[PDB]
């Protein structure tokens, strides 16, 4: 497994994922990672992107997801199904995902992570997602639709 | 005394030099920090746009 749930009192508050050799989790997700190998890692507070990160242990280096900045318009996959990306916006049908789903990765047709979900906005029949993505030059950026609620 | 002493009467040229260096150096260092913070904020803005 490359995604690990985060639980504070036994309930799932969010998910953590291993991308590019680093462990990622949102700042607003409280609790401990079920994997003690990751929970024991001291995480840096990147308040610029609302993400905690650390170095993957050598024993966990094999459980790493590849990522890419090449994200053309189309459909992407995640734990709740397909995700539609257009006009520099990530969108899912309304009711697909909610509180507790922050930190899930979005994968392309080759299994490469293109984004990490932080929250979203319900826009009628569709819900827009707040995600952390890499721009056309591969630089990490945070995309936040107005009024997005952290999940 | 036939003269009147003032607050700055005793401050020599070297004393003024050191005062100017300390005040200017600390002020310039503060300005450097503030400028770097603003510049990096613009760099991040261009990263998103």
């Amino acid at each position: 497994d490359k995604t690990f749930p985060i639980m504070l009192n036994g309930q799932v508050n969010g998910y953590a994922c291993v991308v590019g050799g680093r462990v990622f989790k949102p700042l607003h997700v409280e609790g401990r990672i079920d994997n003690e190998q990751l929970a024991a890692i001291k995480l840096k507070k990147a308040s610029i992107y609302d993400l905690e990160y650390g170095d993957v242990p050598q024993c966990m280096k094999s459980d790493t997801l590849q990522y890419t900045s090449d994200k053309p318009p189309g459909f992407y996959n995640w734990h709740h199904g397909a995700v539609q990306y257009e006009n520099n916006r990530f969108t899912v049908p309304r009711g697909v995902g909610g509180k507790g789903d922050s930190g899930r990765p979005i994968l392309d047709n080759k299994g490469r992570v293109v984004a990490i979900v932080l929250g979203g906005v319900n826009e009628g029949s569709r819900t827009a997602l707040s995600v952390v993505t890499w721009n056309q030059k591969g630089v990490t950026v945070k995309d936040t639709p107005e009024g997005s609620e952290p999940w | 005394a036939q003269h009147t002493e003032s607050f700055t009467s005793a401050i020599s040229a070297t004393a003024w030099s050191w005062i100017k260096v300390l005040v200017g150096g600390t002020s310039a260092f503060i300005v450097l920090g503030l400028i770097a913070t603003a510049v990096v904020a613009l760099v991040l803005f261009f990263h998103r746009h």
